[PDB]
């Protein structure tokens, strides 16, 4: 589930801000992703 | 480093067991303070007797 193949093909950066991750609302901080990103 | 995982911005190589949240924040604080004092005193007394 790595993007390195697409980077090799397209030579573009990956959008570094992505949804799907968990969010600790008490501490307002990101945690490991819940939805699958392929 | 089996998967040759990389940060999304393509800046760094990271181990497969970590993930990076990109929070590219900068804080700058510059405080400058200049104090200058100048006191000049001048006196001149002159007495003449004839």
């Amino acid at each position: 589930t790595g993007f390195q193949i697409c980077k090799n093909a397209l030579k573009l950066p990956v959008l570094e801000v992505l949804p799907g991750g968990g969010w600790d609302n008490l501490r307002n901080v990101d945690m490991g992703r819940v939805m699958d990103l392929t | 480093y089996t998967n040759c995982k990389t940060t999304e911005d393509g800046q760094y190589i990271i181990p497969d067991e970590v993930y990076t949240i990109p929070q590219k924040e900068s804080n700058l604080e510059m405080n400058s303070e200049v104090l200058e004092s100048w006191m000049n005193y001048q006196s001149t007394t002159s007495l003449s007797i004839n």
